[PDB]
């Protein structure tokens, strides 16, 4: 009742609600509201609050009746079908509310006696945003919410305990097999409980609980249940709350979801001592620390108490298909550094239960970044092939392995019903190898984690297992790392587990390779720009005395970039407001990265071209780790200039001489010919490439005679998309059965000059949708600067449920195609033989897809696209989608798509890799600021040797002033190279890992003026080298070297041994907040 | 003969569940209503 | 750690039927009797 | 017709009653394999009333009873129930 | 791995990923079996 | 029928019906369907 109902009597209590309404859709903090704004309007049950995403603050003044001096527990119940977050008067978040699934707030025994007040920060959105009819439909901006409960309750604790008992027993009745005697024992006991209970006699509750003891045992009331049979557990339960950093709500709402989940979990930890909770993303910890520093202090105390286990080791729970390899390394680097700085923990388990597909080098990147365990459950959504195993060894391209478990109950948001506990062991897919399942329980997919009801049900499941013994022995007080320790101990360090080699293909959400094209183009541009900026910043800090490496600015830019690689934002499956946030911050990252790069360049003695200096002194910045012998770039709106570099690779100078092999564009019998020294492209007036003739090897490349495609290559096709359920996520295999070929274009010669010949195709996609395709051939001096036939498509895209793709039939016969993925090549079948191959009708690739036979091959390079399909002589690049369901204007607008067809006269080799890198490069026009500091130091760090070894990244170390060089084998063979460090005094060069921790010392030579460290890489190895400048069967878990001398073994866990040197270095952080190391000899 | 000698166009075996649940959207009045049969039921309804 | 970094020895998931029917020949007195348990039942029978 | 119950009260014409059990593994010449032990409880027809089954093992229908092999198998069934606990808890030293 | 078969090469997996690959624990080849990466390879030739 | 139907072309409806004739026969448009095999019926339908 309100206080207005009680005036004559000061004894019967009340609940008074004053509501303050935030004017805009903003989300003010507690200190910006309480004490400043006026709580004047009165709210009551049945009231209606605000449009979608609106925030309301409630001052709740309660008076407990003194007749409640008894009632050892008093509950405040709050049910407005939206978000909660009780705040104390001092601003401390105490308890969240989430619709009807979480409504109770236990008064903390301190203000039951005193007539006190608190606050509730209501958010006018559901657990999953608004939705407008369906969960993944676009948000409804005019949703209104009704307050249905604002009551004070004094719950009957024995009655609720009996309710939990009966619920578990009734679930046993409903779920257990019909011939299981425990099912009938439970039914018999439940029937007696009904026959015994009388609502008018409260002792019947106690004797009903006594009756239930025959099925649940006597220990279910505390954590003593888990202390019985606790040596042979089959199911390991861990609390979890998956909060999508942005899926169907803005980042600003994620910020509140984080705190209201974690404060709730911390109070639950207070009440349940055996309960443990894992949460992954380091960015969410950073957001909590920024918003609620005191909650963060309490949180780190909980982390010390081994409750509240941080896991994953990455900045966000990112997609692993779209971001480039350095982005994955950065995810781990930033996450692990944050966890090592705020806590003393280094994660050992890569936690990624919601990512759409797993690229083939993830196990190697994990091992390089200190994690040998992998947890995921998304592969259970494979709608063609069930993944063979639940616990296995996942092996990268290079051979690096992590141990992966997929929770057999195919969720990370389980409910701790008997079905969840049972399925955690009984739908384990390779039970012959291990009989341990992980039960990940909570409420997630963006929200707030487990409830106390789930912990009660877990205790009762354990009691049932102890007493009548059909349910699995479930353990609650173990961490995920202890679960993996058990698996490794039982399986002989994982040797007996089945292996999976290569990419874990997700047979679902394939449309995520293409949807949100603007964000994906921006992601690739930003990754390349960050690489260039870090490279020139390293050079400027090395060679300029008055330039400091911008660690802070680079860290901010990388934090934003890695935030946008979240496993729902980057794949393109968010509401429109998420992208109205993400695209601008990505553009800001690009702009600030360019500013940083230009500051470094100015420190190096150059400046932007400024379009006033004469052409003969224009330079070009390369930033690729090899000589791009020549680049053709525009200087004015239409003036093309050829830049060449004879020896120095960093800077290219404008060329005087004409090209040795110019390109030409002429006409024929209504056909257009783009001709080179290397290629002849015959284009129909339709725009289709009728012929692609290699002139050196006098062979046709197209094969229009076989296959379904008989009318030219570069054929644009508009498929009807209409996926089954998730429009932005999914494309179906039947989408290729209904299509329209776009063959109404008109061709004109755009240019025929020596530097670049080019025609223009004007293709009408439909009404409201148009596209202009430019097909170009460039002249060259050397064949190594050729990138093939270039295509630039400008698309006004306004289709609905359409998928624009481009096809090239290519006269290649091979059973596999090579797709460039992070740090190497993934080979995919081209034949649809089995259901595994049928599932791969569209695949993800980074920058090129190669289709080669023994004598010839064709690569398709791209600068913004990630979806490809090679099946039987037909190469198809996915260009544009038009989904509607989460975002009704997903890709509508203008798009610039660049891709190249690069034919080569051998199997795939380093020429394609270099051509793809060059195709994706941003060559920047420079001008010498002077001639006294115009030295070309851009060749300070070189890699000399087998061209399949790529010096992919140059960086300064996070800790010191050493230079970090990322090197990788790109094509899959053990290769030898040398790092040449020219204008520098090298104190030492070491091989280190992804976290930049030294692994071994390398022998650096001393030549006339450089240093020449020889290196050897395995087939697909990612190596990291730390250059320190100046003048100067047990392996260690930090430096992966066999420990021959004494070691230090952590007793807190099972599989952490550190060597003496790393022990002295204090480099032994791992998932043990309080590690205890004992010395081991021999 | 009409049977071609060379096959450069692999055809996959249809997945039962996917192609069976595709059938539901031909008469569905939901998201893809505009691309399927219910879009041509009417001939210019007047109200 | 005991978990090796490199895995160059693929392990297959055991086929249920094959490995279950392998169990029948440990106590079988048939063709493979000489390689399994029934070969060592006796300790020099005399008749 | 399958008889409805495994354990019941059988009442005569006059009202006199005995308590009748029909061994759920439908034999009196069982073999003490895990199937016999399992069926002794899991094809009990009225398990809601009682969850006890009698396992009558031996070789019969005219002949000679249980073999020592059956007692070894019974001991191992009990050991399995003690250790990994899927088989029913079987008792051997009790009279009918 | 590349196995010489009648009039050409059959490529077989080396990884046991799926049950299709598990089934191929022993395979037939005519006169050589080749195991090559990008930079190096080893052939086993035989005559019987 | 799905691969054939285009909402912008109304003759696709007629050819979709022709496709369905391979499963439903040619008599479904009238009461002539019931005049075939009408001596060995197993199900007798009556409105109610
Ligand atoms: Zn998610
Ligand atoms: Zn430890
Ligand atoms: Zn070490």
């Amino acid at each position: 009742n309100p206080s207005g109902d009680v005036n004559n009597d000061l004894s019967k209590g009340f609940v008074d609600l004053k509501v303050y309404r935030v004017p805009d859709l903003s989300r003010p903090s507690f200190n910006e509201v309480v004490g400043h704004k006026k709580f004047d309007e009165t709210a009551s049950k049945g009231d209606t609050f605000g449009p979608s995403w609106a925030t309301f603050w409630f001052e709740v003044h309660i008076r407990l009746p003194k007749s409640w001096a008894k009632y050892e527990q008093v509950i405040f119940q709050w049910n407005c079908d939206n978000e909660g977050l009780v705040y104390s008067q001092d601003g401390v978040p105490l308890q969240a509310f989430s619709g009807s699934e979480r409504t109770d707030f236990i008064l903390p025994d301190s203000w039951k006696t005193t007539e006190d007040t608190f606050y509730i920060e209501m958010a006018c959105n559901g657990m999953f945003g608004t939705g407008a009819g369906s969960q993944i439909a676009p948000p409804d901006p005019n949703r209104y919410f009704t307050l249905t409960k604002a009551d004070l309750v004094a719950p009957n604790l024995p009655a609720m305990a009996l309710a939990y008992d009966f619920l578990l027993m009734q679930q046993c009745v409903k779920q257990l097999p019909s011939n299981c005697w425990q099912k009938y024992k439970a039914r018999q006991i439940c029937n007696d409980i009904m026959n015994t209970f009388h609502p008018n006699d409260l002792s019947t509750i106690n004797e009903c609980r006594n009756l239930a003891k025959a099925f649940l045992g006597n220990d279910i009331d505390s954590e003593a249940v888990f202390e019985k049979n606790n040596d042979k557990a089959n199911v390991f339960a861990i609390g979890h709350c998956h909060i999508d950093t942005a899926w169907l709500w803005p980042f600003a709402e994620t910020r509140r979801k984080i705190v209201r989940s974690w404060a709730t979990q911390m109070n639950i930890m207070d009440r349940y001592p055996e309960y443990q909770f894992v949460c992954s993303q380091a960015l969410q910890y950073l957001w909590l620390k920024e918003d609620h520093p005191d909650v963060f202090e309490k949180l780190k105390e909980y982390v010390n108490q081994n409750k509240f286990i941080p896991i994953g080791g990455s900045w966000v729970e990112h997609d692993t298909n779209i971001p480039n390899g350095e982005s994955l390394i950065r995810q781990f680097l930033l996450g692990q550094h944050f966890f090592e700085k705020e806590f003393g923990v280094r994660c050992r388990t890569f936690w990624l239960p919601d990512t759409f597909g797993y690229s083939s080098q993830i196990p190697q990147i994990c091992r390089l970044c200190g994690m040998d365990r992998f947890l995921t459950q998304k592969l259970s959504w494979n709608n063609i092939n069930s993944f063979p195993t639940s616990t296995f060894n996942w092996v990268a391209l290079d051979g690096s392995q992590v141990i992966c478990h997929m929770p057999p109950a195919n969720t990370y948001t389980a409910d701790t019903n008997v079905n969840d506990v049972l399925h955690s062991i009984d739908q384990h897919k390779n039970l012959v190898n291990d009989q341990a399942g992980l039960l990940v329980f909570g409420i997630g997919d963006g929200g707030g984690g487990p409830t106390p009801e789930m912990l009660e049900k877990l205790r009762r499941c354990k009691g049932i297992a102890n007493t009548v013994g059909y349910l699995p022995n479930v353990k609650l007080g173990n961490t995920v790392d202890e679960f993996f320790d058990g698996i490794l101990k039982r399986t002989n360090a994982g040797q007996t587990l089945p292996s999976w080699n290569g990419e874990l293909y997700f047979e679902f959400h394939r449309g995520t390779y293409t949807t949100q094209a603007e964000l994906k183009k921006l992601m690739r541009k930003v990754e390349i720009a960050l690489h260039d900026a870090e490279y020139v910043s390293t050079l400027a800090s090395i060679f300029s005395k008055d330039y400091s490496y911008p660690k802070e600015s680079l860290q901010d830019l990388w934090r934003d970039t890695l935030l946008c690689q979240f496993h729902d934002v980057l794949p393109g499956s968010c509401i429109e407001m998420v992208y109205k946030d993400a695209i601008p911050i990505m553009s800001k990252v690009l702009k600030n990265t360019e500013a940083l790069l230009w500051q470094a360049i100015e420190q190096l003695g150059f400046k932007k071209a400024s379009s006033s200096d004469n052409k003969e002194q224009l330079c070009l910045l390369n930033t690729l780790p090899w000589n791009v012998r020549g680049v053709i770039t525009e200087t004015e709106e239409n003036k093309l200039v050829y830049f060449e570099s004879c020896d120095g690779k960093g800077i290219l100078t404008a060329a005087h001489t004409s090209l040795k092999h110019p390109a030409a564009a002429y006409q024929k019998d209504d056909n257009f010919i783009l001709v080179n020294d290397h290629l002849r492209v015959t284009i129909a007036p339709n725009g289709l490439i009728l012929s692609l003739f290699d002139l050196h090897k006098e062979r046709e490349i197209l094969d229009l005679k076989s296959g379904k495609n008989h009318a030219g290559a570069n054929q644009y096709v508009l498929f009807e998309d209409t996926p089954l359920s998730w429009q932005a996520w999914d494309t179906e295999v039947f989408s290729l059965e209904k299509y329209e070929v776009l063959d109404k274009g008109k061709v004109s010669i755009k240019e025929s000059g020596p530097l670049r010949a080019s025609v223009v195709v004007d293709i009408p996609i439909s009404e409201l949708s148009h596209m202009k395709a430019t097909i170009s051939l460039e002249g060259y001096n050397d064949c190594s600067e050729f990138t093939g036939v270039n295509f630039t498509c400008e698309v006004d895209w306004h289709e609905s449920c359409k998928f624009l793709k481009v096809e090239f039939p290519v006269d290649i016969h091979s059973e596999f195609a090579s797709y460039e993925t992070q740090f190497g090549i993934t080979k995919r079948p081209t034949h649809y033989n089995t259901s595994w191959d049928v599932a791969k009708f569209e695949v993800c690739h980074q920058k090129f897809a190669d289709y080669s036979d023994f004598t010839y091959g064709v690569s398709v390079l791209n600068d913004c696209k990630y979806g490809f399909s090679t099946h039987g002589n037909l190469m198809r690049l996915s260009l544009l989608r038009s989904p509607k369901q989460p975002d009704a204007h997903a890709d509508m607008g203008k798009h610039t798509i660049r891709y190249a067809v690069y034919p080569h006269s051998k199997p795939l080799d380093s020429s394609t890799v270099r051509a793809a890198h060059k195709f994706n490069s941003n060559f920047r026009l420079l001008t010498r600021a002077s001639d006294t500091a115009n030295l070309d130091i851009f060749d300070a760090f070189q890699l000399v040797g087998e061209p399949n070894v790529i010096l992919s990244h140059i960086k300064m170390a996070e800790k010191g002033k050493s230079i970090i060089l990322r090197v990788y084998e790109s094509l899959g063979g053990k290769s030898r190279a040398r790092l040449v460090i020219k204008s520098l005094t090298v104190a030492s060069v070491t091989k280190c890992n992804g976290l930049e921790e030294d692994l071994e010392e390398l022998c650096t030579l001393k030549s006339n003026d450089y240093y020449e460290v020889p290196i050897e890489l395995r087939a697909f190895e990612i190596a990291t080298f730390k250059v320190n400048l100046g003048f100067k069967s047990v392996a260690c878990n930090t430096c992966l070297k066999i420990i021959r001398n004494d070691s230090f073994h952590c007793t807190k866990c099972f599989d952490f041994d550190v060597c003496r040197d790393c022990y002295a270095k204090q480099a032994f952080l791992h998932p043990c907040p309080k590690p205890h190391f004992v010395l081991v000899r021999s | 003969t009409l049977f071609p000698v060379l096959n450069n166009t692999p055809v996959g075996k249809q997945v039962d569940s996917i192609y069976e649940s595709r059938l539901d959207q031909f008469l569905s009045e939901g998201q893809y209503r505009d691309f399927n049969l219910p879009s041509v039921y009417d001939h210019a309804r007047i109200d």
